[PDB]
RNA sequence: GGCGUCUGGGGGGAACGCGGGGAAGUGAAACAUCUCAGUACCCGUAGGAAGAGAAAACAAAAUGUGAUUCCGUGAGUAGUGG
RNA sequence: GAGCCCGGUACGUGAAAACCCGACGUCUGUCUUGAUGGUGUUCCCGAGUAGCAGCGGGCCCGUGGAAUCUGCUGUGAAUCUGCCGGGACCACCCGGUAAGCCUGAAUACUUCCCAGUGACCGAUAGCGGAUUAGUACCGUGAGGGAAUGGUGAAAAGUACCCCGGGAGGGGAGUGAAAGAGUACCUGAAACCGUGCGCUUACAAUCCGUCAGAGCCCUCGACGUGUCGUGGGGUGAUGGCGUGCCUUUUGAAGAAUGAGCCUGCGAGUCAGGGACAUGUCGCGAGGUUAACCCGGGUGGGGUAGCCGCAGCGAAAGCGAGUCUGAAUA
């Protein structure tokens, strides 16, 4: 039984240039560089997934600080100050509390300054 | 009722065929070969060593000769004959073969290996000692052709 | 084709009565004047074939 | 012991076959029956598929060009597998696919199949399919109607009943066989399998003695 | 030797046959004995097949087989071999 | 997609002539001028032959202790109490009768003819050759050696009109279909256009990926636009990010290879081969080979082969055996 090649080949071909729409040149149109390129892909999406959560805690911490600065305080004794009142509120919702609900902020603000203590150099 | 579709073969009979060379996934651009050398293209004789003097040959034939004349004899034990002849009687070299004690066309020796409680008359090409001590001990008696 | 088996292997090893491929030791021919009696006498009759060497005998001999 | 009483194309009971029981009673063994079928089919095949290799396509005899300076690839012939139109580098060749499979398994196998025909009282006996010297195809289709109504059948008649096989030539589920040609393959792809007393008799002598 | 008159031959053909002549690449991890291989090729000749064939044979003490050819074993054995 | 429409099929039938097989004859040869079993002796029984020697060939045998067979060169016998062979050779036994010739069957093969078959190919496959094929073409020559199949059920192959020199097209017709028009089944990719949407001319980009404004489209719900467990296209902008393969200690590359697409292109087969491991049958037994008979895949076929006792160079002995003076 002689077998022919093609059906087979298409399947495979047709997925990956599926998978290729919108790449730019011969990235888009050839089944050998689009999946070059589709393996380059793949492996960036999968190193950026794990990357995407560090990214956004570096976003939340960034307006966390610039909404404790707004209130007279630092953002590493604010956090050391809300861990010690013992809320256990994320960076995520904090952010999301600093930007739409200020006075919730400020609130967090005060029972955290409340919480340090007096003397945060003493060797305590 | 078993139909020509009921067939099917037992478990673990039918082991798929590994084919090499179709991809990374399996055995892919090697087939199992590793890389360059003699043995990625064709092969290695067994009787190779590397150039060393051969295991083969660095030793010293057998000694002795085959004697074209030798003459050999199919045996048979008596305990054989105790547990395939619990009546005793006559015991040819046919009975022998009949029984499945000796190949059919050969000449048959009996020796004294078993234990022999019955009366049993045994003609055979040869004896053993202790085969005929062990035949005239239970009355029978051992002519040789 | 049936397989032909190698002539000096099956001149130089032999099978015992469970299996076990024997030789015969070396450097028993010649220049046994220096050698003494017990060097000729630990040299003497057949041992059993190594293991290392157990495989390719095998195959030199069956084939 | 199961009793197979015969049937004339009169329409009455003639008599009864006794099926002993180490040919119609054995247990049924599908691997042994399955590898039995398997080599039946095989020996069946022909391999008359052939293709030419490298060296017996046409031509091809001298090395084409310049291996160097032409900064081309290297290539001995014009039939390099490589090539269009050169040769096939594992391709078929004739071969036989008979298998060596021993006596004991085969009748094993028939056996097998037979008793499991008869657990079903699928087997049948009649003392002649049409009544003598002048095949019909109706008669015969009206018996065998009346005998099963299976899609199926197989059919057991002696060698010199001409008149019989020819009666039954036509029809499209029947198939014909010889006592002494009995068979697995041919079992099994029956749903019926119809004997003459004859030919029933013959093959109990011929197994059971 | 010449003259005359009768009867043949000549060349072709795919494979198979018989008789002669006869490589090298290759293997032996080199190479010359050896292998390849009496192969490739060549020469002379057939026939529908050919060749062989009617014991100056085997055998081993069996009161044994009984022309030749071909098939299976014997057997990768007995042997033979830098 | 037809057993009942056609050619056919099962089954029957048919030869003037030629040829081929038989048979019965004429015809020819041949024995009867014949036959038997008995008795004691001379002659004959294949000559430049056998044998021997030298040098070779070929036999499991590579010159070896080398028999049997055979070529050339020398030498060269006996006719039966003769001669040859039984692996140097001799004696004894056994077998046979060289140097004369014919011989059928069992066996090998297929240029060619006839009838069939395929878990063979299906137009880059199968023959080199489905088409002008050993052709075109290449070479002084021996020689090498291609490519090119499919409208439609039927040609019904587009009358007539219009633009155009034509080609080509538009109407009109044929057709079931002209997204079947003799550039013709189906009509993929690379490659080349046209139209619409989004984007892009202060910007250093392995060309993607993760966030992501804006714009466009779409599905639901409520009003008039505004969210939703939504979905798609494009993406300003920010973060990260050194092509694939091969060979390498190590290459994103300045080590190797690849212009692109579509087809094609690499662990296969044979053998009662060898070893190992699954599985099935039978089991101290298992199994047949050639072959024979079955229109088959079935039945027969005991010759062999492998297990069933080993030790020893071997004679040989044997649950033992070898070495050894030894139960050492």
């Amino acid at each position: 039984a002689r077998v022919k090649r093609a059906l087979n080949a298409q399947k495979k071909r047709r997925t990956v240039l599926k998978a290729s729409k919108g790449y730019r040149g011969q990235r888009s149109r050839l089944y050998r560089k689009a999946k070059e390129q589709q393996l380059h892909s793949l492996t960036y999406a999968y190193r950026d997934r794990r990357a995407r959560k560090g990214e956004f805690r570096k976003l939340w911490i960034s307006r966390i600080n610039a909404a404790a600065r707004a209130n007279d305080i630092t953002y590493n004794r604010l956090i050391q100050g809300l861990k010690a009142a013992g809320v256990e509120v994320d960076r995520k919702n904090l952010a999301e509390l600093a930007v739409s609900d200020p006075a919730a902020f400020t609130a967090l603000v005060d029972v955290a300054r409340a919480a340090l203590p007096e003397d945060v150099n003493a060797p305590s | 009722v078993i139909k020509l579709h009921d067939l099917k073969p037992a478990p673990g009979e039918k082991k798929a065929k590994t084919r090499v060379g179709r991809g990374e996934g399996s055995k892919g651009k090697t087939a199992g070969r590793g890389t360059k050398g003699t043995k990625a293209r064709k092969n290695v004789p067994v009787m190779f060593e590397g150039g060393q003097m051969p295991i083969h040959m660095r030793l010293p034939k057998l000694k002795g000769f085959k004697n074209r004349f030798r003459t050999e004899y199919q045996v048979v034990n008596v305990g054989d004959i105790n547990k395939a002849f619990p009546q005793g009687g006559t015991v040819g070299v046919d009975e022998l073969v009949a029984k499945g004690l000796v190949r059919k066309n050969s000449l048959v020796k009996v020796l004294g290996d078993g234990k022999l409680t019955v009366k049993v008359d045994v003609t055979a090409n040869k004896f053993s000692g202790s085969a005929r001590e062990a035949i005239t001990a239970a009355g029978g008696s051992a002519t040789e052709l | 084709p049936k397989a032909k088996t190698h002539s000096g292997a099956s001149k130089r090893f032999r099978r015992t009565g469970t299996g076990k491929i024997v030789r015969q030791k070396a450097n028993r021919r010649h220049l046994l004047e220096h050698k003494p009696t017990k060097r000729t006498r630990r040299l003497d009759g057949r041992t059993t074939v190594s293991a290392a060497d157990n495989s390719r005998i095998n195959k030199l001999l069956n084939g | 012991t199961l009793k197979v009483d015969v049937k004339t194309p009169a329409g009455k009971t003639d008599g009864s076959v006794e099926l002993p029981a180490e040919l119609f009673d054995v247990e049924p063994n599908i691997a042994l029956m399955h590898q039995v079928v398997t080599a039946q089919l095989a020996a069946k095949r022909q391999g008359t598929h052939s293709t030419k290799t490298r060296g017996e396509v046409s031509g091809g005899g001298k090395k084409p060009y310049r291996q160097k300076g032409t900064g081309r690839a290297r290539q001995g012939s014009t039939r390099a597998p490589q090539f269009t139109g050169g040769g096939t580098v594992h391709g078929p060749k004739p071969r036989d696919y008979s298998q060596r499979t021993p006596k004991k398994m085969i009748a094993a196998a028939l056996r097998g199949a037979l008793s499991d025909r008869a657990r079903n009282d699928r087997i049948h006996a009649v003392t002649e399919l049409v009544e003598g010297q002048t095949p019909s195809t109706k008669s015969a289709k009206t018996f065998l109607g009346t005998l099963t109504e299976n899609k199926k059948v197989l059919v057991v008649i002696g060698r010199t009943d001409e008149v019989g096989a020819k009666s039954v030539r036509n029809l499209p589920g029947v198939h014909v066989i010889s006592p002494d040609q009995l068979n697995t393959y041919d079992v099994l792809n029956a749903d019926d399998v119809v004997f003459s007393v004859e030919a029933l008799n013959a093959y109990i002598s011929a197994n059971s003695k």
